[PDB]
């Protein structure tokens, strides 16, 4: 794993600083790492590809070293390292598709490919080069078991789930009361309804209460939160618990009353907020919990006293929400967020070649199952994939 | 290329692969040693020059 | 280009490594380019700007060589380097401001002022240095035609287009159905309504569709799939397809029966997902095919039963929603996006000299004309454009 | 500072290029520079932590020199190196957690901790290195007294400020009139509402004004232009300004007519933009100005001709939106954004430590109340301890 | 593909230029050219053929060198290179048939067939000889990415549409208003008619307006503009639009009163002609926007007036035609015209050998279906296999 982000690294390098006309010391130093990168590949034989419709390719090494004579570099030196870098490259997209592939449930942190078991021996250790990107950086950390940080920008944290719940219902569905909330990304947006308006709660509040477990532990998020829920603040129409008969919904927004954002860790309130909007921080967290509360508003002009009746029919009914969106943070684990193009690489590989379901990964890659039995051997083969595909993000663009 | 290998005089390779037992084809103009011996070809000449 | 992109990165290194104290052989690769380059541009004189109110500059170069006899680099040697980087700075941004603002119909890739004209010669070619940075690395492989990609984070791939269809309609605007949209940014928000509620509809199911046709094909795309429409959720009052009357929109939102959302790529299907929201991948497409319905509820209570009556007059109308939102994409040509700011540098030297409109661009850099007839002469001048501006902001803060 | 950065950089590369098995020729300018920081460092007694519960450590430098004599690195080389830097980065890591929790009203931008003031001598200018990040680039510039800026991506430049205002209105607040906002992070969402429809308004159309002035002057902003805003879009009841009664609020939607949004830099007008959607661009501001109007539709269908009478009762209110949104911007001053983790590392190492309110940055880091009042002493503080957690982010992941 | 055309191109010379008693000053760098052919081309073997009914040939070149000793060619010489001239032609043309069958999906500029994947090393480098014919040409800039153009006299520019528009009508289809037209290769023959003729229109006018969009951009166009129609100016009877009835045109012609033709690119109008018959020029354009409008005689004599009465039998039928023919075009991407007949041996060999239909090109080689969705990787692959053909037309006549 290491040989391969040095190959990479060294190949990306080589088509960048070798060019047309650059003075020689420049290349120095790339030149003498990418001669013992020859030196090594040669006489060795390999084999990419044999799962699904990758094809199987095989890989014979047979190069010149490159001259080490020229003061500025001229065409004939650009042409031959043209082709010298062309075949490394191909090599190592073909080693890269064969990794990002393979997945195994009994340490997924090992490589699986014949290729990248090869690469691994200590002759082609002289291979190795700086390893100075975020993800071969966390991978040789967390090869001797130190703190790593992956930072995320707007990380995909929560699996999708779209539900509600009913503290009070009845079969006519005309007097309920409880949450409803959307987990997506990065984002909550939660809405806590009662359609009598606290009209006989205690001190005309009611509270309400919603508990994110994450599956992950998030470090030093930035989240942006507002009031008012913006999805569940329309007219609709919501299918029943059992799925049988469907109950309209018809909100008016009140303000949250008495917001107190509480962010857990093994219990433990680290982060609280109380009544505190705009950009909030949250050092140390793995479960998030919000609790507002419905005050019924105890001075009422005209327009607003006709909703809220004393009687039965509620055909305006009081709802209030919250919105929590984590801007950015940085997560032990790997995920997915709205930065990165990892994961579309990663499934693009798989979906391009037709690949079957393993013991590993969800069917299709799916990240929402993925996410929501987010085990540590799903965790392994996902940040060597993701690592792998790292890789290949550097060198195939 | 047995020029170039002479010309600068780097080797880096043909030590290598000379080392390493790997399989090559040096391109020169040498000349040879011509040899008519059946013992001589038993005895495997040829990779101690 | 190259020698332009060679000249600001031994700037922007020679601003970094250059420094007071500094130990010799940290900067003893660069001071040899930085004196090459020298060398090269002595001797030569340069006339940048000349259209709107940029104005005439003459640039001639008469330096000294710096040393290369300090072990740790004193005050001296930096006060000097500092005015010898401030004229070259100064050079460099004056000929990145000749050249964005200057275009051609004919090969807009070739450069366009006089004094990138005259860097282009092989007399300043051992000006060069490193391609590291992803404009000139994707400039240096569409130079020899191979396979290039921008990561893009939220990429300007939509014009922007609100508007909507009837498919039934008529002039009392009391019983209407069809689809409205949002394509904007990397947002698709889409809603078909009806009226009727399927209630003579065959088996109470209406199909809604909507496809979006792309201008460039976009590649490994994470797209953020949700239902229900947030901005086509609530009561408005819209203006006829003549502008003639204006019609009400009074919506109550059904979930999305049988979401079909299909990637065309040339009318084959490549990826397809069927009732699946949360965070998708795309991995090659240039057409979004949504494909939506709007099922009537078989059982509803009577909260809901009063919403849709079989007769004519339909105060809640259906409405149905997606949202659609391109997170990362890889584009092979040029774009704009959230992450970068390079459209913003290019109309801001276009803006502040008051500049001309020219045959190429839209008048005003609109961005919306320019993604709405995105020509393969506009795609090289958008690109050779962005690429000096990725230059000018290597420099220039 | 220089020479934080400095330490930074050396043991994060040498983190990076000191591995097992690579050339000696890759680290060969390294291993001098780490060589030049033992010598430098050595003999030298520091003392880090103090306030709060950040403990006081007491930091001894005796380490001998790496070895110059390896062709390819063995495992000796590496476990030695990775002791030596292990310490070193458990030095800067305390002495950026000293810096960061420290300010002072006087002059924020000198050291404030007693180890980076003893680091501040020229003994410990050998130690210097190349400055390549962005902040530490932005630091020597403005250490000088030149151009810089700071690209964000979602700049945090608006404080949460969610309030409105009634040109017209009465206790009864049935006829009302005037404006509600939202400015949160990088977002303006604007609403203009009539409850007459403009039906007494001479030519039947209402001007409404939304003016934001800026803290700092923003450079080069990609912004989203749409129109509709989907938070003032639903019903809801509000409170007075003087929090006495609540008024009802049930908007219908009419378009924007004759959007004008303008662009003022010291009061003069940089850009405008007349009735256009979509991505636009603004050069060069600090007050946002948006100027769009209600107009009465002349033409109605039965459908919308019910909603809005001549008489009194309107139970359907007009309401007018607009939304911008900053994708990205280049500041000169320093800023929060959705893109790095600076504030949140911060607010990290200030809330860990258990750490009293100073004389300069508000109680609890509230990033509201940092913005609402940005001094320069405050922005001084602020730039010195963000380059500090640009550093510490460095080599703490 | 250089050194394919560098083979048929001394093959052409070669008999052309070595001929019974020639002299050898003609001759001398021929020889040398073929001879350094012979030189590289000796020692390999190729394999052609291997798809539908195309054999599979095996290639083997063992021949002796030719004389350079000669001052008149003798007829000895003749026949030794009348002979190694028919084995090389041979192998060429079984090549280029190769080539001209395959296709790919993914990238179809590169070479598909195994022997021209074989000369595409730098082992066969030094076959390669002028590139002077303007396909190939066409192929060398664009292997660099700079503007290219192929003249063609008649382009087929347009797919085959023949077909109607009804702006006004009814089931008895006896008072009907709209345009036809025919767009067949060069061609554009449109005519708007009005049952009525204008009778009831404002000020006795009836606009008229056709937009012809077009795949490729053309530039530089002599273009024949003739008003009256010939096609559409005799009775006949038209199936309706979903082909149930069928409706009688029985035309009488007036004349095309302001004729506007605007040549749009991009929406804008580059080039305009009002009221301007014979031949025009249009310089740059991708869309043709006819707009032509019927005007009703003023004054008319008896045995005019008796044709259009106010009533409603028409007998005779208002029509108004024009006539548009592209006679010579330059576009930068490959087409078909009357001049080539590239396309016809492409189709010979994909017919001749019994191809099956593959991803890319349409069943059957259907230039309408070719052009009707023209694709850039079927105008890649349509470029490759053309190229492919001019040099096969060199050889084969
Ligand atoms: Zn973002």
């Amino acid at each position: 794993m290491d040989v391969l982000y040095s190959l990479s690294k060294t190949l990306k390098d080589a088509r960048d600083k070798i060019v047309e006309g650059t003075l020689y010391s420049n290349v120095s130093d790339l030149i003498q790492q990418f001669n013992q990168m020859i030196i090594t590949m040669n006489g060795n034989e390999f084999q990419t590809g044999g799962i699904g419709n990758l094809p199987i390719r095989n890989w014979n090494f047979n190069f010149g070293l490159l001259g080490t004579t020229l003061l500025n570099l001229d065409a004939n030196y650009v042409e031959t390292a043209r082709n010298t870098i062309d075949y490394f490259v191909d090599f190592v997209d073909n080693v890269c598709m064969d990794e990002m592939v393979r997945e195994s449930q009994r340490n997924g942190i090992a490589p699986q490919s014949d290729s990248l078991r090869k690469l691994s021996a200590i002759k082609f250790k002289r291979i190795n080069f700086d390893n100075s990107s975020e993800y071969i950086e966390n991978w040789n950390l967390q090869n001797r078991r130190q703190r790593t940080g992956f930072t995320f920008h707007k990380p995909n944290i929560f699996p999708y789930s779209a539900s509600f719940t009913l503290n009070r219902s009845q079969p006519a569905h005309d007097n309920l009361m409880g949450t409803m909330w959307l987990n997506a990304g990065s984002e909550i947006q939660v809405a806590g309804f009662d359609y009598s308006c606290a009209i006989n709660a205690p001190a005309n509040i009611q509270q309400f209460e919603h508990i994110v477990p994450l599956r992950r532990v998030l470090t030093t998020a930035t989240i942006t939160l507002l009031p008012d829920a913006e999805r569940f603040s329309f007219p609709r129409v919501i299918n029943s618990a059992d799925g049988a008969t469907t109950w309209f919904f018809n909100p008016v927004i009140l303000r949250p009353n008495n917001v107190e954002v509480e962010f857990l860790l093994n219990g433990q309130i680290i982060n609280t907020y109380q009544a505190r909007f705009g950009t909030i921080v949250a050092r140390n967290f793995d479960t998030i919990r919000l609790s507002f509360q419905l005050m019924r508003p105890p001075n009422m002009t005209p327009a607003v006293a006709v909703l809220f009746p004393n009687a039965q029919p509620f055909e305006h009914h009081a709802t209030v929400g919250l919105t929590l969106r984590i801007e950015s943070a940085v997560c032990e684990s790997v995920l997915a967020d709205a930065s990165e193009t990892l994961l579309a690489n990663v499934t693009s590989v798989r979906q391009e070649y037709a690949i079957p379901v393993g013991p590993v990964f969800p069917p299709g890659m799916n990240w929402t199952d993925l996410i929501t039995n987010y085990s540590p051997s799903r965790e392994d083969n996902l940040q060597r994939v993701f690592t792998v595909a790292s890789i290949r993000s550097m060198l195939i663009k | 290329n047995l020029e170039e290998l002479m010309r600068s005089g780097d080797y880096a390779q043909i030590t290598n692969m000379l080392l390493n037992n790997q399989p090559v084809a040096l391109v020169g103009a040498l000349p040879f040693i011509t040899d008519s011996s059946v013992i001589s070809l038993i005895a495997k000449l040829d990779a101690t020059v």
